[PDB]
């Protein structure tokens, strides 16, 4: 509800978020999810339902102009060692950091996470994903439409996913979504 | 009545149930904030702005 209530934010001439020039209604919200977090940090819930709301809050609150565009702490809550819950919330403000602002080295991370994770469930989810919420479609003219991210994909396709079944399936639903049925245009 | 007239007198009792509310209230929040703020400093810490 919190993050419900999140309008975006004026910036003026694309003023750099900092603290000083956050607005009033956005501190109180800040605070409180930080306080979330932290309590959450030593008294636990039953499957880290604050951690999963506090994340999402915290992409809700940067997919508006008021914390600063930085996909590390995502990228810290993504890791190995944590709950489930914790790295498909993550994973999904990665994927969503990664269509908005069109970054290369946030998608050949999701891309080699999705090579090499020990968890085969995070790795069919972070294709479904990026299914959902896709990088780029067939329409657009992007950054990311190089032969070289064909040629990762139709590895990732051909070779790479060969030992699951599900995510070769979701690497060609991947390829469709992104290049269509036909040739990929973005090529010689 | 100072000659030979004594009442023993009590202090004056708070039951108001928006006041111990509010007390309650803040004393909860001042001792998790406390709390939280200790064991931010004592131990390994991160920050949402630069060096905070």
């Amino acid at each position: 509800a919190l993050a419900n209530s999140v309008t975006p934010a004026v910036s003026v001439n694309n003023e750099v978020r900092t603290l000083d020039n956050l607005n009033p209604d956005v501190r109180l919200i800040l605070e409180e999810i930080t306080r979330f977090l932290n309590m959450e940090k030593l008294l636990p819930s039953y499957r880290h339902t604050i951690t999963v709301s506090c994340l999402r809050a915290i992409r809700v609150l940067q997919k508006n102009g008021h914390v600063p565009s930085d996909p590390a702490l995502f990228k810290s809550y993504a890791e190995y060692g944590h709950f489930v819950d914790i790295r498909i919330a993550a994973l999904e403000a990665v994927v969503d950091y990664t269509k908005v602002d069109r970054s290369y080295e946030e998608l050949q991370w999701l891309l080699n996470m999705i090579q090499n994770d020990p968890v085969p469930y995070v790795r069919h989810k972070i294709l479904n994903m990026l299914t959902k919420n896709p990088p780029f479609t067939k329409n657009m003219e992007s950054p990311l439409c190089n032969e070289a991210l064909v040629d990762q994909l139709w590895k990732l396709m051909n070779s790479g996913t060969s030992h699951d079944w599900r995510l070769r399936c979701g690497a060609v639903d991947l390829y469709f979504t992104l290049f269509g049925l036909s040739r990929p245009s973005c090529l010689p | 009545p100072h000659t030979y007239i004594k009442t023993p007198t009590y202090r004056e009792p708070v039951s108001d149930y928006q006041v111990l509310r509010e007390k309650a209230a803040s004393q909860r929040r001042d001792v998790e904030r406390a709390l939280t703020r200790f064991m931010a400093k004592t131990g390994e810490t991160q920050s949402l702005f630069k060096d905070d």
